[PDB]
This record gives structure tokens, C-alpha cells and sequence, in this order.
């Protein structure tokens, strides 16, 4: 009986399941079979017994699974699986690698289990609460567990030999759920990185032909890039900054070239980094990236030092639309000035034509990366209605109502020259913080006031039916402009407190708190938005700017495992340290220091 | 010497934008009614308080008014973060 | 902190009720059976759940559970 | 950890001694049993002991707190909330609420049996604020 079976199990007697053998050759039925699995959750027997080990082991599963051998039971019972949606494809042997006994993973692949039997429930899902995610696989369970010796014994079985090529429903591997799992926390870190290199060492050893950082999941993202997208950012570091002195050294990025006293030159690997690859890291840090860590992670050294040159060789190209547009402005303002107009009028026409156009390709080539990036898009958003403000004056002047239009673009366009603020430094931290404050608290601070004023307009309204007159009254009187009558003084009066010993005061406050919240961490997003500028000039105006140079020098970095040479694309970077002669030499490969 | 490091900080480029925003409404009120130099001077002292068509004249004012407190707010915390930012000892 | 002890107060008034009462109110929570006590019959109690995510838990081995499998 | 300690040790001999009689339910001449008491004075540390109480004794049925299941770092805790819930007359979260002086009640405001449990009910009752 099924009960019976199930205190057996928990038991662990053996005799005590000695006959249901034959009980099971008289009832001529399965172990598979319904009647002796739970209804909801449909689990087995086998499972009952791995939740329940004595001190380590269990004695009636080798004698469980000959009991099943004999029954002639077509599916056995190691490989079934679960089947609640909570829960689905949960096997035993997910258990026995969570319950840390390596007997009973041997003595299931002894068995006959599966390894490539993966779990795809709503609990094995990373979206959810209070729940597990780990990648779907065994293997991947053994490595995020940190259990070194179940690992060696996965790959190296002769039996059913794990694939580290394998990866789950959404295409993650072994590295991806590494990379999924990792957090800031010190332990994390430094068992994720361990468990990583020697990942990539036992894969150089198995799969030496594969390059498995190459595989993409479905989103098309590499373990690198999905590394940067999630804000992941020790491994990240760790990623790029890694040497390996290993007779595998050809897994490493970085390198030294010549080393001379206390300055030595170091190379770094770049095939990800360069901006010329469609899915450069750089734009996955740029637009995909919902990370607020996002600006921590461009402090490392690779990455600051092409931007740095980068945006040097930049700066004409800055001072030049910085020039383009002032004088566009300055055109507009003389046309606004004599409304000799009408060919001035025309090329305003013209120019807000172009603004459109640009505006209009640039919104109109990425959606999805839109909605990504409206926490951070205010610049274009403002451009795009400054565009379709003078497009609206500009056909409506060809045809009573346009200098209201004409009147805002012009003040829009004269204040859209801020963007350009941001090429020197404090200009652009100055202009940064003024953005992001803007975008954070000045939204709620508008909201309170006009309430006040709906109320205190339509108060005069009936006091004394327009309700745009009765605003005017109303911000005339607060402004100060122009104008029982005791009773509404004084109402006036505490209505004119209120409008400007509150609100403003308390947002104030607000945002100097908010300052500080910010604060310590400029430098780091004024960085960050040059990097935006280069890559958008990298992408040019609607007359392209296509055929962008690469970012390093090509140079054959030792040899391959293969015996073909590795030619890769480098970026080199200077550094002087003076701890050096504590430390030994580092291993060379130029030798002449020349160029 | 606080009074010069701040204006060394902070004048020139609020003195861009007010001058880009002047210019801005300036040229905007001789197309509303005297040209942009002339509209520069009125304006100019309009804001100083020397000195359909009441609502234009209104938003412009609400937009001013409250652009202008954007622009100080910006320059007040600028200051206090540059203030708290700055080194306080070595003024000595 | 003083967010949540709005939305205390905010949730004890509104399960109070309108004018009309909002009576037949729902216990939280589920009744189980922890144990038995000293005396023979058994414990029984109304209980409530709750997640945690700990990662020095190989540093410090699990202790008892009463419910063997993940169970809703 | 005086208090923590006296308290536990005398939890322990009671049960020892008098076995029948559960000490905690005993209110005062105001009607307030120790766990309300200590809310409403806004004592911190002996309510934080006294809502997480294990014990690896026999007598584990003096405790509060249990583990339903463990898989990895993921536990699940169950807790009582035999005093705790706002359905009964004059609860904690009343005391806390309402019943006290204390600055402090904020601070008392996220632990975890009361944080889990506001959140719930916060969630399960937003369509009639939104009314
Ligand atoms: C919320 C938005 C989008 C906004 C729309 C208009 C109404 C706007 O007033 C504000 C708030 C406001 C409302 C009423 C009076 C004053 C200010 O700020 C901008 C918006 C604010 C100004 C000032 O310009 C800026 O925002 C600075 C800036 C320029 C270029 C940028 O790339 C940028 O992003 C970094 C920021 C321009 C106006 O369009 C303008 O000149 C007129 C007609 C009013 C300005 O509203």
C-alpha cells in the first residue's frame, strides 16, 4: 500500500520492503502508475526517499531500483519527472545534487538517470517571489551550489557525460546562470569567479575547439553581454582583467607588451568592446542597460581609457554643431526679429524640416530601446518637440494662431542650446545634474501648485465664466503685477503664503536632500554622457557618418591550442607603478620597448 | 576670495544661458508686437519692473516667471554642491 | 518606515469600513498543526508564510522542516 | 541580553513546573498580556526576541517561528500570529497603532511578521483606495 510504501521509504528498512516484489509480480502493475504517486504535484515514491536520507545515504533505493528493473517497467522509474506547473521536470537527481550526497548521483547515473533533464516551472523562474533560479540544468545546479567534486564527476562519468554546450528553455548555459546568479556580496563574488575559471579550464580541456563565450542565448547575448546588461559587476571586472598563467593563457585578455622599471605598457583584449560590432558592450551598457550601477561600471580601466581618447579626438567635431546651431539660433532670432524675412522664413522652414527628419530617425529606428530609455531620453524628446513646434509655426504663418508656436519653439530652440553644455567638464556636470534633477522632482512640484491656483481662480471667479481670465486675475495678483473685502485679503494673503513658503520651500529641501543622496558619483555620469555623444556622432546626422575606424592595433598574441596564431585587436594603455620590485617580472612578449 | 571663486565658477556660463534666453524672448516679443534690440531693452527692463492678447502676454510670464526659478533653483544648488564639494580648509 | 506606518493606518481604517460596517472580516492566514504539546493532544495553530534568501547557509546547516516537499 | 536571557530561562522552568498553565496569556488589571505590553510601552529588542522564538528543547511548542521547507539559500519560515493579527479585538498592530506613545513605533513597524503580512493585506485591498 501506498502508505505503507511511504513509511517503508522513510523508514529506510529494507526487509521491512522485502516481498513487495512479489507483491508487485502477483498485481501485475507499475510503479509508475497513479495510484501510487500524489494526485497535485505528481511525485514518486523514489523522490519521498531522496528528501529522506539517513545520515547520508538510504538503504532501499539499489534494491528499489532491481525491484523496478525486474518489474519489466517499460519507462523506468529513475528518469520521470514531475508534472505540477509549479514544479514541472523536478527530478531525483536535482534533489540528491541540492541534498549534497555524491553516493547517490553515482549510484543514479549507475542507474540510468538523465542529465539533461531540466526543470521549467513556475518556481524555476527568476521573475517570481520566494523562488529558485538556477539555469535548469544538473550540472548548472552543481555549479551554483559550489560543489567542485560533483562537477568533475559529472564531466568525467563514463556513462552519461554532461555538455556544457547545453543550455536551457531560454538558451542560458552553465556561465549565464553564473552570471544570473551573482550579486555584490564579497562570498558570491569570489566563489562565482572561482567556479568560473575553472569551468573554462575543464571546458578548454574537453571542448577545446568550441569558444564558449561565443554562444548567445535568444536575446542573442553572450555571457560577457549579459554579464554587463543585469549591472553584474564584479565578474564583469573580473571578466576583462583576466590573465591566466595556466598553459591555457590564450582564455586570458589581458597582457603585457614591455615592462621597463616602473612603467610598463599593458594590452587588453577589446572584440567585445568596439563600438564597430553590432551589440557593442558599449551600447548594452548605453541603451539596454536598466542598471542604476550603470554609471560604477565605467570607471574600469579599458573602458575609460577609449573613451578618453575617443572623446579627445572628438572635440572638433563637438565644436563644430556647437557652431552650426548657434548660428541656426541666431538666423531664427533675426527672422523673428524682422516678422529680407521671407528667405530667412523659408530656410527656418528648411531647418525644422531637418530637426524632424533627424528626430524622426532616430526615434523612429528604435522603439523598444525608447521605452529602455525614457528614464534617460530627456535631450531628444526636447529636440523632437522643438522639430515639430517650428513645423506647426512654419505652416501655419504659410496659412492666425501661429505666433504662439512660432514664440515657444524660438524660446525652446534658444534653450535647447544647453545640450551642448556638456563637452567641458563642469559645464556638463552642471547641466547633468540640472537634467536629472528635473527629470526626479520638479514633475511633483508642478502638480501641487496648480490645484492651488485651479482653486483660488475659479475662488475670485465667483467672489467678485471664464476660467483663463480668472487664472490671469489670479497669477497677476501672485505675481504681483496688478490686482467682505477684509476676509478675501486675508484669504489672498495666506493663499500667496502658502504659494511660495511651501511648496517651494519644501521641494527645495527635497532636492538638496536628494543632492546628497547623488552625491560623490558626478564625475561618473558626466563620463558616462560623453560616451552617449560619441556613439550617436559615431551614428552621424541623416547625411551619414558611416566607415568608423577600429579602436586598437592588430597584434598575434602568442599561439593558439590550435596551431594557427591568434590575431587579435588590442588597445594599449600605459601605467607606472612603484611596488614593482617586490613583484617578479610578469611574462613578456615584446621585447624592444620601441612604439 | 569666495566671492571670486564662486563668480570664477558659476558667472559665465548663467550669464550664457540668461543671455540665450533673453535673446530668445526677446526676438519672441518684436515678432509678438520695435525689433530684437529694441524688444532686448523693453524686455530687459519688463523683468525688472522699471518699465487673447492677456493670455499670450500671461504664458509668456508663467513660462518666464517659472523658467527663471528653474535657472535659480539650478544656480542655488550648484552653488551648495560646489560649496560642499570645496575644500574649507585651505583658506588660510 | 513611516511609509509603511501610513499604510498601516491606512489598511487598520479601511478594513474598519464605511458607515456601513465591514463585517465578516477574513482571518489571515491558515490553521496547521504544529506538534503536540508536553500534554498529549496536539498543537494547533494559525500560521503565516515568508521567504528569505541567505547565502551563508553552507557556513550553517538547515534545521528542522516539518513539510518535506515545496508545497504551493 | 539580561532580559532575553531571564526571560527564556523562566519560560523554561514554568513549563517545567507547571506545565498546565500558559504564563503568557495572563493579562494585567489594564488587560494587557506581555507581548502587548511591550508593544505598547515601544520596548524594541525584547519584542523582536519575542516574535522569533526558536527552541531546540523538546519543548519546542513554546516557540513562535518554524521552517516549512529549505532548498538552497530559499527557506520558508512559518511565524504565528496568534496575538498579531488585526482580526481579533484589540490586536498588536491596534496598540501599535493607535494605543501607544512611543516615538519609536516605526521602527517597530518593519519586522518581518509584520512586514510580510501589511504587504499582503496592502495589495489585497488597492481597487477600493483607488475607489
Ligand atoms: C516638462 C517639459 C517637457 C517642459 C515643456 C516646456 C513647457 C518647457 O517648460 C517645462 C517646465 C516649465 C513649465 C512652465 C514654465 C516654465 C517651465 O520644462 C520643459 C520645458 C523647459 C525649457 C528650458 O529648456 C530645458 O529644458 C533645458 C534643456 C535643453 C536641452 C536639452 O537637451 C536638455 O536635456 C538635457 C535640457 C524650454 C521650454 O520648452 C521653453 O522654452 C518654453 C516655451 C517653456 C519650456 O516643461
Amino acid at each position: 500500500d501506498r502508505d505503507r510504501l511511504f513509511n517503508v521509504v522513510a523508514r529506510g528498512n529494507p526487509e521491512d520492503l522485502a516481498g513487495l516484489l512479489e507483491y508487485l509480480r502477483r498485481t501485475s502493475k507499475y510503479l509508475t502508475d497513479s495510484e501510487y504517486t500524489e494526485g497535485s504535484t505528481g511525485k514518486t515514491c523514489l523522490m519521498k526517499a531522496v528528501l529522506n536520507l539517513q545520515d547520508g545515504v538510504n538503504a532501499c533505493i539499489q534494491p528499489l531500483l532491481e525491484i523496478d528493473r525486474d518489474s519489466g517497467n517499460p519507462q523506468p522509474l529513475v528518469n520521470a519527472q514531475c508534472t505540477d506547473e509549479y514544479y514541472r521536470g523536478h527530478s531525483a537527481l536535482h534533489i540528491a545534487i541540492e541534498k549534497r550526497s555524491l553516493q547517490c548521483v553515482k549510484l543514479l547515473v549507475e542507474n540510468g538517470a538523465n542529465v539533461h533533464a531540466k526543470a521549467c516551472g513556475h518556481f524555476f523562474q527568476k521573475n517570481q517571489d520566494t523562488c529558485f533560479y538556477f539555469g535548469e540544468l544538473p550540472l548548472s545546479l552543481a555549479a551554483c551550489t559550489k560543489q567542485w567534486d560533483v562537477v568533475n564527476y559529472l564531466l568525467e562519468n563514463p556513462h552519461q557525460p554532461a555538455s556544457l554546450q547545453a543550455q536551457d528553455s531560454l538558451g542560458n548555459t552553465v556561465l549565464h546562470a553564473l552570471v544570473m546568479i551573482a550579486d555584490d556580496s564579497a562570498e558570491n563574488s569570489a566563489l562565482v569567479v572561482r567556479m568560473y575559471d575553472g569551468l573554462l579550464q575543464a571546458g578548454a580541456r574537453l571542448c577545446p575547439n568550441v569558444q564558449l563565450e561565443g554562444i548567445p542565448n535568444l536575446e542573442g547575448l553572450t555571457p560577457l553581454k549579459l554579464a554587463a546588461k543585469e549591472g553584474k559587476i564584479e565578474i564583469f571586472k573580473h571578466i576583462l582583467q583576466r590573465e591566466f598563467s595556466a598553459p591555457c593563457q590564450s582564455l586570458s585578455r589581458k597582457f603585457t607588451e614591455w615592462c621597463y622599471g616602473p612603467v610598463r605598457v599593458s594590452l587588453y583584449d577589446l572584440a567585445s568592446v568596439d563600438s564597430w560590432e553590432e551589440n557593442s558592450v558599449l551600447e548594452i551598457i548605453a541603451f539596454h542597460s536598466r542598471s542604476p550601477h550603470r554609471h560604477r561600471m565605467v570607471v574600469l580601466e579599458p573602458l575609460n581609457k577609449l573613451l578618453q581618447a575617443k572623446w579627445d579626438r572628438l572635440i572638433p567635431r563637438f565644436c563644430f554643431n556647437f557652431l552650426c546651431y548657434l548660428v541656426y539660433m541666431l538666423i531664427f532670432t533675426a527672422v523673428a526679429y524682422h516678422q529680407m524675412l521671407l528667405l530667412g522664413h523659408i530656410l527656418i522652414l528648411l531647418g525644422g524640416v531637418y530637426l524632424l527628419l533627424g528626430q524622426l530617425w532616430y526615434f523612429w529606428r528604435r522603439r523598444l530601446f525608447i521605452w529602455i530609455s525614457f528614464m534617460d531620453s530627456y535631450s531628444e524628446i526636447l529636440f523632437l518637440l522643438q522639430a515639430l513646434l517650428t513645423v506647426l509655426s512654419q505652416v501655419l504663418c504659410f496659412l492666425e494662431w501661429y505666433l504662439p508656436l512660432l514664440v515657444s519653439s524660438l524660446a525652446m530652440g534658444w534653450t535647447n542650446l544647453l545640450y551642448y553644455t556638456r563637452g567641458f567638464q563642469h559645464t556638463g556636470i552642471y547641466s547633468v545634474m540640472i537634467e536629472k534633477v528635473i527629470l526626479r522632482d520638479l514633475l511633483r512640484f508642478l502638480l501641487v501648485y496648480l490645484v492651488f491656483l485651479f482653486g483660488f481662480a475659479v475662488a475670485l471667479v465667483s467672489l467678485s465664466r471664464s476660467i483663463l481670465d480668472a487664472s490671469l486675475e489670479l497669477f497677476k495678483f501672485t505675481i504681483g503685477m496688478g490686482e467682505f473685502r477684509g476676509v478675501v485679503l486675508l484669504l489672498l494673503l495666506a493663499y500667496v503664503l502658502l504659494t511660495y513658503v511651501l511648496l517651494l520651500n519644501m521641494l527645495i529641501a527635497l532636492m538638496s536632500e536628494t543632492v546628497n543622496s547623488v552625491a560623490t558619483d558626478s564625475w561618473s555620469i558626466w563620463k558616462l554622457q560623453k560616451a552617449i555623444s560619441v556613439l550617436e556622432m559615431e551614428n552621424g546626422y541623416w547625411w551619414c557618418r558611416r566607415k568608423k575606424q577600429r579602436a586598437g592595433v592588430m597584434l598575434t598574441v602568442g599561439t593558439r591550442p590550435d596551431g594557427s596564431p591568434d590575431e587579435r585587436w588590442c588597445f594599449r594603455v600605459g601605467e607606472m607603478n612603484w611596488a614593482t620590485w617586490e613583484q617578479t617580472l610578469p611574462r613578456t612578449l615584446c621585447e624592444e620597448p620601441s612604439g | 576670495v569666495m566671492i571670486e571663486k564662486v563668480i570664477l565658477r558659476d558667472l559665465l556660463r548663467f550669464l550664457l544661458v540668461y543671455l540665450v534666453f533673453l535673446f530668445g524672448f526677446a526676438v519672441a516679443l518684436v515678432s509678438l508686437s520695435r525689433s530684437i534690440l529694441d524688444a532686448s531693452l523693453e524686455l530687459f527692463k519688463f523683468t525688472i519692473g522699471m518699465g487673447r492678447f492677456r493670455g499670450v502676454v500671461l504664458l509668456l510670464l508663467l513660462a518666464y516667471v517659472l523658467l527663471t526659478y528653474v535657472l535659480l533653483l539650478n544656480m542655488l544648488i550648484a552653488l551648495m554642491s560646489e560649496t560642499v564639494n570645496s575644500v574649507a580648509t585651505d583658506s588660510w
